[PDB]
C-alpha cells in the first residue's frame, strides 16, 4: 500500500520559498482530498484561515475534524512530495513549529488550528498565491491551557473594552501569558488589542461560552424541577427561581440553543485529531506517534 | 535488533582471576575544602522565625 | 506507455492474501493450506538465508494487509528501586509524570506498587503491597507531592499509562523495563511466549458481573483512580461496551460514594468538587478472557487476573463526578 | 598591579594568575560567554582553587 501524495505546483517556487519551507520538512498539515496527485489550491488550512474572510477557530477546528492529515517528506522546486496518516501505521514526525512547546515521550498531541497569529505558522507563496497555513501540533494539556487562558484573555480583552473599571492589565497577563507544564514554562503572544465588534479569532467561541453559561442557570432549575433536593442543596442564589413568567416557545428555544451551544463548545473542547506519541527524542527532535 | 545470548560457569573453585591497580594516571579530584550545605540535603528545615 | 511493464508490476500488486480455501480433507496439510496457514515470524537468526527466508527485509510487513501491525514498544529507564524485578512479564504499568524539566529517568508503578503511594502518604494486596516494595519512601518521594497533588485532585492527569510491561532487563542501578504502548503485546524473546496481563484481584472488579443481551467480539480493560475520602484507589474494570457508555455505568457504580463524600467533606472549595477518572487500556477477546491464577513470591500468594492475548490502546482520562 | 597588603604569601609562591582570581576559562563550556564572566568576574562565587 502507498501513501504517497504528490501535490504538484503551477508555476515553480522561488529559493526563498524552498528554504523556508525546507526547514519544515517534518510537519504535519491537512489535505483537501486523499488522491494520488493534488494541487496546491487544496491544501492546508488555506481556504478558511485567509486575510479577507474573518477567521474563526470553529470552521477550522470542523475542518480540521473533517479531512486527512499528512506530514510531508520533502521539497523539491515543483512538488510537495508528502504522505498522508492513517491509523493502521504510526509515522516519524517532529516538533519544527514556531511557538516551540518542548514535547515529552508518551505525549497526547493535539492537532489545534494556529491561535499564535497567522503569521507565524504560514508559508506565504508568491509564485502561486497561496498561503499555506500548518497547523499548530502541541500536547494536549498545554492545548486546553492555552485554550482555557485565550477564551479568558478574549473575554477579560472585551470586557476591558466595554468597560475600564473592570479589568486590570497588570491582573490579566501574568495571570494569563504564563502556561506552565512540566517545569517548562511558556510564554505567549497574546493580542493587547483584538478590536471591537468581533472580526477576529477566538471572539464567537467566548460569545458562545456567555451564552450558554447565561442560559444555563435558567436550565438548571428547570431540570431540577423536571427531576433533586441535594441539586438544591449545592446553589443557594440561583434557588431563586422564576419559571412561571416566560413563556414556553421562548424558554423552549433558549433551551434548545444553549444545549445546541453546549455540545459545540464541549465537542470542541475536545481537542480534534489527537496523536498519540510514544518515544519523543529531542536529541534529533523526532516523536513516534500514530492516529489514536 | 540484534539478540544474543551467552552462558558463563565458573569451572575453578576459588578466584582464578585478578585485578590489581597498577599506575595511578591522575587524582581526578581535587583533595579540597567543599563541604555539602545541609540547607540543600535537609531543605524543609528552618528555625521559629 | 507500455503494457507489459505495467501487467508484471501489477501482478506483483495484485494478488492477496488468500481469504478462502475450500477444504477436501483436513488430514492432507497440502501446500495450499501450508500457504494459508503459514505466518511470518519477527524474528530470525543472523545468517544471508536465514533472513533470506524468514524474509527480514520485505519492507512494510514481514513476508517470505492481513492487520497484524507490530507494536510500538515504550523504553523506559527507571531505578532498581522503584520495580521490583520479579513482578510479572505482564503487568500494566503507570509512569508518573515528572515536574523535573530534563529528568530522562522517570517513575513507573505497577499497581502492586502504586498500593503503598495510598496507604504510606497517610487481605492479600497489603501483604504482597509490602513484602515486594519494603521500603514505602523510596517510592513516596519519586512522586514529588503526592499530597498536594491529592489535595487538587490533579493526579489522574499526571499519570499516564503506558501498558503493560514486555521484557524487564535486570540491571543494578539503573534498570530498562519496556512496555508496549500500543498495538498487540506480544514477547520479544527468541522462545516467543504467551504474555499475559497479570493484573492483582482485589483491585479488580468484572463490570459485567456487577449487572450480572447482544455478545460482542472484543472486551476493553479499564483503569480508574478515583478520589475517595479515604485516599485514592486504583480499581480495574473490565467491560465490554464503549467509553461513552461505560462512563455512565462508572457513574451508576460510584453514585454511592459521590453523596458519601458529600456527606463527609462538604467541597466549599473549587476542587473538591471532581471525583475520580476511567482511561481504558486497551482490547481483548470478551470470551476466553479473564481467567484467574496466582502469582508466587517468597512470603506470600495473592490471586492475579491474567487477560491473554492483549491488544493495547490506552485511551486518555475521563473525569467522571 | 597594586594589591592590598594582606593577600597570602602561599597564593605568591605557587603558579598563579597575578590579579585575584584564577581564570579557568578553558573549564567552563565552549562558544559561551556569560559563563565565562561568571568564570572570571563573578565575586559572588570563589574561584576553585582557594
Amino acid at each position: 500500500m502507498d501513501l504517497k501524495v504528490v501535490v504538484s505546483l503551477s508555476s515553480r517556487l522561488y529559493t526563498d520559498e524552498i528554504a523556508k519551507m525546507q526547514q519544515r520538512i517534518g510537519c504535519i498539515l491537512p489535505l483537501a482530498s486523499t488522491h494520488g496527485t493534488q494541487n496546491v489550491q487544496g491544501l492546508g488550512l488555506g481556504q478558511v484561515y485567509s486575510l479577507e474572510t474573518v477567521p474563526d477557530y470553529v470552521s477550522m477546528y470542523n475542518y480540521l475534524s473533517d479531512c486527512t492529515l499528512a506530514v510531508l517528506d520533502e521539497v523539491s522546486v515543483d512538488s510537495l512530495i508528502l504522505t498522508k496518516i492513517v491509523p493502521g501505521q504510526t509515522y516519524a514526525i517532529k516538533n519544527k513549529y514556531q511557538p516551540f512547546f518542548q514535547w515529552h515521550g508518551t505525549g497526547s498531541l493535539s492537532v489545534m488550528p494556529p491561535v499564535f497569529g497567522r503569521e507565524h505558522a504560514t508559508v506565504k507563496l508568491e509564485s502561486n498565491d497561496v498561503d499555506i497555513v500548518f497547523p499548530m501540533v502541541l500536547p494536549t494539556p498545554i492545548a486546553e491551557e492555552v485554550l482555557q487562558k485565550i477564551l479568558l484573555f478574549n473575554v477579560y480583552s472585551r470586557v476591558v473594552m466595554q468597560a475600564p473599571g473592570n479589568a486590570d492589565m497588570l491582573d490579566v497577563h501574568m495571570h494569563l501569558g504564563s502556561v506552565s507544564y512540566l517545569g517548562h514554562h511558556y510564554e505567549l503572544a497574546l493580542p493587547e488589542v483584538p478590536g471591537p465588534l468581533g472580526l477576529a479569532l477566538l471572539d464567537n467561541l467566548s460569545l458562545y461560552f456567555c451564552i450558554m453559561v447565561t442560559l444555563l442557570p435558567r436550565a438548571s432549575m428547570r431540570l431540577v424541577r423536571g427531576l433533586n433536593l441535594f441539586q438544591e442543596m449545592v446553589p443557594d442564589e440561583i434557588a431563586r427561581i422564576d419559571l412561571d413568567d416566560l413563556s414556553v416557545a421562548d424558554d423552549l428555544s433558549r433551551m434548545r440553543v444553549m444545549m445546541t451551544y453546549l455540545q459545540s463548545l464541549a465537542s470542541l473542547f475536545n481537542l480534534g485529531p489527537r496523536l498519540a506519541t510514544a518515544a519523543y527524542s529531542q536529541e534529533t527532535l523526532t516523536a513516534t506517534c500514530w492516529l489514536r | 535488533e540484534v539478540h544474543h545470548e551467552m552462558a558463563s560457569i565458573d569451572t575453578g573453585l576459588s578466584y582464578s582471576s585478578t585485578m590489581t591497580p597498577a599506575r595511578v594516571a591522575a587524582i581526578t579530584t581535587d583533595m579540597g575544602i567543599h563541604t555539602q550545605d545541609f540547607f540543600s540535603v535537609f531543605p524543609a528545615e528552618a528555625f521559629g522565625n | 506507455v507500455d503494457r507489459r511493464r505495467l501487467q508484471r508490476r501489477i501482478a506483483g500488486l495484485l494478488p492477496p492474501p488468500a481469504r478462502r480455501l475450500n477444504i477436501s480433507r483436513g488430514s492432507e496439510f497440502t501446500r495450499d493450506v501450508r500457504g494459508l496457514v503459514e505466518e511470518h515470524a519477527q524474528a530470525s537468526s543472523l545468517s544471508a538465508a536465514a533472513v533470506w527466508r524468514a524474509g527480514l527485509l520485505a519492507p512494510g510487513e514481514v513476508a517470505v494487509w492481513s492487520g497484524w501491525r507490530p507494536p510500538v514498544f515504550g523504553d523506559f529507564l527507571i531505578h532498581a528501586s522503584s520495580f521490583n524485578n520479579a513482578e510479572a512479564t505482564g503487568t500494566p504499568l503507570f509512569q508518573f509524570k515528572q515536574s523535573d524539566p530534563f529528568s530522562g529517568v522517570d517513575a513507573v508503578f505497577t499497581p502492586l506498587s502504586l498500593f503503598i503511594l495510598m496507604n504510606h502518604g497517610r487481605g492479600g494486596l497489603t501483604r504482597m503491597a509490602n513484602l515486594l516494595y519494603d521500603s514505602p519512601a523510596t517510592l513516596a518521594d519519586l512522586v514529588p507531592d503526592f499530597g498536594r497533588l491529592v489535595a487538587d485532585r490533579r493526579f489522574h492527569n499526571f499519570i499516564t499509562p503506558v501498558g503493560p510491561l514486555v521484557e524487564n532487563i535486570k540491571s543494578t542501578y539503573l534498570n530498562k523495563i519496556t512496555t508496549v504502548v500500543h498495538g498487540p503485546v506480544v514477547s520479544k524473546a527468541i522462545p516467543r511466549s504467551t504474555v499475559k496481563v497479570t493484573v492483582p484481584q482485589e483491585a479488580f472488579v468484572d463490570l459485567d458481573a456487577w449487572l450480572s443481551q447482544p455478545c460482542p467480539a472484543d472486551a476493553r480493560l479499564y483503569v480508574a483512580l478515583t478520589y475517595e475520602e479515604a485516599g485514592p484507589r486504583f480499581t480495574f474494570f473490565q467491560s465490554s461496551r464503549g467509553h461513552c457508555q461505560i462512563m455512565n455505568i462508572l457513574r451508576i457504580y460510584y453514585s454511592p460514594s459521590i453523596m458519601h463524600r458529600y456527606a463527609v467533606v462538604q467541597p466549599l472549595h473549587i476542587e473538591e468538587l471532581t471525583f475520580g477518572a476511567v482511561a481504558c487500556l486497551g482490547t481483548f477477546s470478551a470470551t476466553d478472557g479473564w481467567r484467574r491464577s496466582a502469582f508466587n513470591y517468597r512470603g506470600s500468594s495473592l490471586p492475579v487476573v491474567e487477560i491473554d492475548s492483549f491488544y493495547s490502546n490506552v485511551s486518555d482520562w475521563e473525569v467522571i463526578l | 598591579i597594586v594589591t592590598p597588603v594582606t593577600a597570602d604569601v602561599a597564593y605568591f609562591q605557587k603558579s598563579n594568575s597575578p590579579r585575584g582570581r584564577a581564570a579557568c576559562v578553558v573549564s567552563c563550556e565552549n562558544y559561551n560567554q556569560e559563563v565565562a564572566e561568571g568564570l572570571i568576574y563573578d565575586h559572588s562565587r570563589p574561584d576553585a582553587a582557594y
